């Protein structure tokens, strides 16, 4: 409970109104209960990170196609 | 500072009550007193913005209930240097 | 700039704001502060036609709820060369 | 600055905890303590009103729970010449 | 200007458009840019308190829905000694 | 023209593509290209607040569906001079 | 010629294949391969318009399968001069 | 020492147990004990933090049921250099 | 002063508001801030483990509401000499 | 020879997993290591089409289980001239 | 020594307990700390084989629960005479 | 400025009248009259992006019902130099 | 530029916009415009083949709903050395 | 032009007839007549991509209901290096 | 290298198709194109054994679909020193 | 029919 | 500092264990090992109050399951200067 | 060459037919053939990797069924260079 | 390295596989292989005690699956001066 | 050598044994043999990592059946300066 002055924002004020209810994390000069009273993830997506945080040859295509000679 | 209160009011008893509110609830200093017309007195204070801040809070309930009433109490943390032309730099 | 962009409010308070905003919003040129009488406060902007269209409509909104409020907000394009004679070069 | 902030405590730890947490918050300077007497002391800071809000808004918070708890929390914007003689301006 | 305030963006466009309204709402200083990485950009000011408080909310409500938007608006009234090196002191 | 433009998208090519679009939608100029991290590309365009909102509506919809997508497309129609130190003067 | 086309990919496994089709499948130059951030990364051809599409065609469809994948296959016909500075003349 | 430790009590008796446990239970320093009024005596050691912390619990456990008891406990493990003017700096 | 405090964050804005928090909470010196890649930074402190286990534990407190938060608080009570060439110097 | 093995994987330790097997199991020699951004790091090696057949599978292999694992296996029997500006020559 | 032992991390704080264990252990040498983008972190340590084998071992245990943890622990006794070229020699 | 607007109307007496209009609605400059042929006549404007289109947006209500009425009202912010050589560059 | 491509559109204004979408949309040179009587306008480029059915196909998108419209969008690949006659050289 | 286009039809008829649309249709030159024997017969231009494929088009749809049929129409974009080698590459 | 890689097709456009993908996907000389009689073309790709197989199977992936299309894709690693005299050394 | 490369549209280019 | 740590263990094997790892876990000295008889050994160490708490954690864990295992592990965070006698200076 | 090829069969029959078969299939040499002891005989071929691999799966295919069959049938492609002193040069 | 590590194995194909396994494994020389009879091949290496660890442990892994397999892996760290005398000790 | 390997056995006969064992098993230095009392000795030997690993597990299969037997077999790889004092430099 401020007491004396008050910084925090009034009724007849007016251009003092932006981002008073909007919380904003630190010392804050506006009033704790104008703004209002544990993150854990990352929210932007990198590619990578977003998907998953076999082979592809030339000898790959066209197996059934070729004869020969046989390897392994 | 550079922060700008203004209160405007419907007489200049309700503006020298807002004035002398103002001018006592925080470090502002008083720039002006224009007669708008049609009886609307604007009383502009620069200080640092928390000062602006409680003065205009000040001077808003002071003179909320003084003559003819309060019509606007603003504060613009910071002026274009434009805005700064058509404010008093005195109260003379 | 040629183009005019013109906001009246009902004292002065909403007229600061609005000129404040108008500054900000664009590339304009505060030209003048007007006291028409009645409490009406007229505030002239100069600036190109995409200029003065995007400060008024900022203007218009900053100070549709200071003090008494927003009267006209108001673009004109081009202004006739006889119309210049009846406008502010510069703010007083 | 001159505005002062004040905290008042049932205790001298909840104020060496709320003069702690306010000259850490912000730009402010802790003036003096004195003891009231029945239990009560006071923590005062004195500092520009663009960061005096700041720490009593801190101090409260951190004493409230520490001790007995808080029992006044005031800010004062401008303080007059005259109460300055009941102030403590200690290097303390 | 001890005050410290920093707004952390999911982008450079949200914190191009923070940096624009923080540095509009107040007298603060834009101080620095990073790139923390991962898409984090962190545009910081340094000004009083009040000014600094003004800036940040004005920031925040300005690059809330610009681009993925706000990660983090915070304000420090006094930052230790010893955080002023690791902050930047011009934006670069 | 002191405008800014910009565009984000998640990769390069959806932003060639946008600052493509718009640099042949308007007459503004291509002031710079910025590789934020995590694959977010910001091509910032300077040009008359008429020429930026004609370019920047173009290269919305132009890289819109090039590769990843559009993050942001924003218009300032003036900055100001604080943030004039964090926007590159011409693109590397 | 002076056409464009752009394959980004999600690593340098699948740009190099890109980049090998691509430059295999029609008369296109190689003008360089930029790694964005975030795993993305983005081979540039020039070539003349109907080469740099089927360029674009073969490097799709060879990378599209390769490593984490294909973002974007973009040809730009005719390029701005101003986008000519945000675009790599050699490879290295 | 730099950490400051402190136990608040109703009357001298729980204090002195408090100081005798605190200054036995770590290597902390008592350097005030103080008649706060109202029948609240505080006694406050400087030491290590880790002294502080075990000398502060064990005069806690002593004090609690000893007379009308402990207010207060609490460990400010650096206090402000402006806080050290309103600490006692050797016992009386 | 052998010890290491350790917070990274997900973002630059936590991690200035951790190293406040532990600068501020005991006697350690801030070393650095190491900027990890994919949104990380770290904030290193180097005292005593007392000081560091009451200033990592401050610090934790602070950024883990702040922004995307805390990942890790860890402390390293004494530093194999070797590790030191991985640790950023105190002048950062 | 001049065929081109690579893989891509995500991190550092299954990347040097992955080019020590591959070095290991044919006649192939180690070009270049890349780190892409947001964890992807490509390891290269240039050599015989039976060399680069053996050595990719018994590369791809080695790293499927080594950390976060693989991206990309890519084995190109010929690579384009074009394509050699952007592939390391030697690993630095 | 010649056998390399590598423990990859989640960021830098997983790694720095990851890099003092390893030290700590065994008669091992950081020879290199690495940011690998995406927040990979890989300490690479060179000692004799019986140093590494105990080294990575005491490594992977303590840094399993710090921060966001261990991605791969991975000893190579003799890596290929070109798997040299892409090793750190000296941290930084 | 470089945007164009054009005007095609059925006649001459609606394209005189868009002509008016347009010219006296914004800054923009009257830069030539085309006979098309069937009764088609363009009249072409050159002006800032802003300019011409709130000319244009005048001119196509001017003249939609005079005489035979409007065929097209059509802005171009920015036209390739290619086609400035077959726009007039005066009126005739 | 040995193809030709030609849009004939009714009216001036569509052949404008054809024009100029043309001309940005691949490298062509617009060589001819021609009013062919009873309001026939028809714009034609000269460029290589795939420039020109580009250029062709973006012209005719662009003019398709601009004024009366595109009566016809046509490429000739390779004209008759004969046919060159009737083809103008240099837009007038 | 490196570029080749082939077609192969059921006689020597359609392919005469495909081979001249082809040299008149698009900027290709006829390099070569081929008996592939069967009955087969092939014709050859190796032009610049566009001409090619244009011109593979024209003479597809030219020569298809001529004779027998075309069996093919290949378009290669670059002829590797060795198959120029077996292609007829003469006047003749 | 010695082994043999041969493509038998239905015509010589499927042939040429073949011959083009076998050379640019590996390391393989094209030694002859033989008109077999009834419309069969082969093609035959002498290099090491690897690269034939990489030749062969990028040659049938090539040719299965173009023209008539694929008779037999056969590849020989090692031909009797009987089978080399009914073997072209070069191409015709 | 066609045969060869395909200039024709694919639903990946842009 | 003067805490005093002391873990006791049956046999010397896990005594040199616990040494060794309250060594290398915080700033602390051994200052005396004992053969107390019965198979008994105790290690004492000395240091600041958090120094040893976590030497005598790092010790007990390290020690508890090597050999017989651990008997003691406490700590003193002071001890009485008649305790100093029967405990010894520096290891033996 | 460098790659290894191995078959062990029980008996010289079994091998002589693998030697044989593995020769004829692909371009090796036969290095050695060794009579291990026990009946055990293995055939040792030194080729490129394509020619080892294809010839060793001949060797095994044939000698299964020959005698008294396969032991192994290993490719090593590319041995240690330690290795080689354990490896025959030429069969005696 | 003066330690020895042997791996008897049925065959000499495991034999090969394991010296090629134990030689890439570590930093082991290959000293000699020895055919004991009745099928038996023993390969021995050479080098520092942990790293003829490793190697055994991977050449035992390598070759247990190869042929009959392994029949002893054995790891002697210091070898007596008489048993010198019947090992091989010819790298050379 | 300044890795420890430390035995501890139930009697002197399965020491003595453990330390010829030990000592005959691998480069490391008998340190000491000190009877902890209960019938307790160990046996410290000091060599390097590999020798100390191959020393101690020679000495535990050697102790394990000689008079009562092994109570440990313990390695410290780094042993921390301080525990040098509690360690026995030379066997007395």
């Amino acid at each position: 409970i401020i007491s004396g002055t008050s910084v925090d924002a009034s009724d007849l004020v007016t251009g003092n109104e932006i981002g008073e209810q909007q919380l904003i994390s630190g010392d804050a000069y506006v009033g704790a209960q104008q703004t209002g009273c544990m993150p854990t993830d990352f929210s932007i997506q990198t590619p990578a990170r977003s998907a998953q945080n076999r082979i592809t040859g030339p000898g790959m295509l066209a197996t059934g196609l070729i004869t020969g000679t046989p390897e392994f | 500072g550079i922060a700008l209160g203004m209160i405007e009011t419907r007489g200049l008893v309700p503006a020298i009550e807002a004035a002398d509110a103002m001018t006592k609830a925080a470090e502002v200093r008083l720039v002006g007193r224009q007669f708008v017309g049609g009886g609307y007195v604007t009383v502009l204070v620069r200080g640092e913005t928390g000062a602006v801040n409680a003065a205009v809070r000040a001077g808003a309930d002071a003179c909320e209930r003084v003559g003819d009433g309060l019509v606007a109490a603003h504060i613009i943390a910071r002026v274009h240097s434009e805005v700064e032309n058509i404010l008093p730099k005195a109260p003379q």
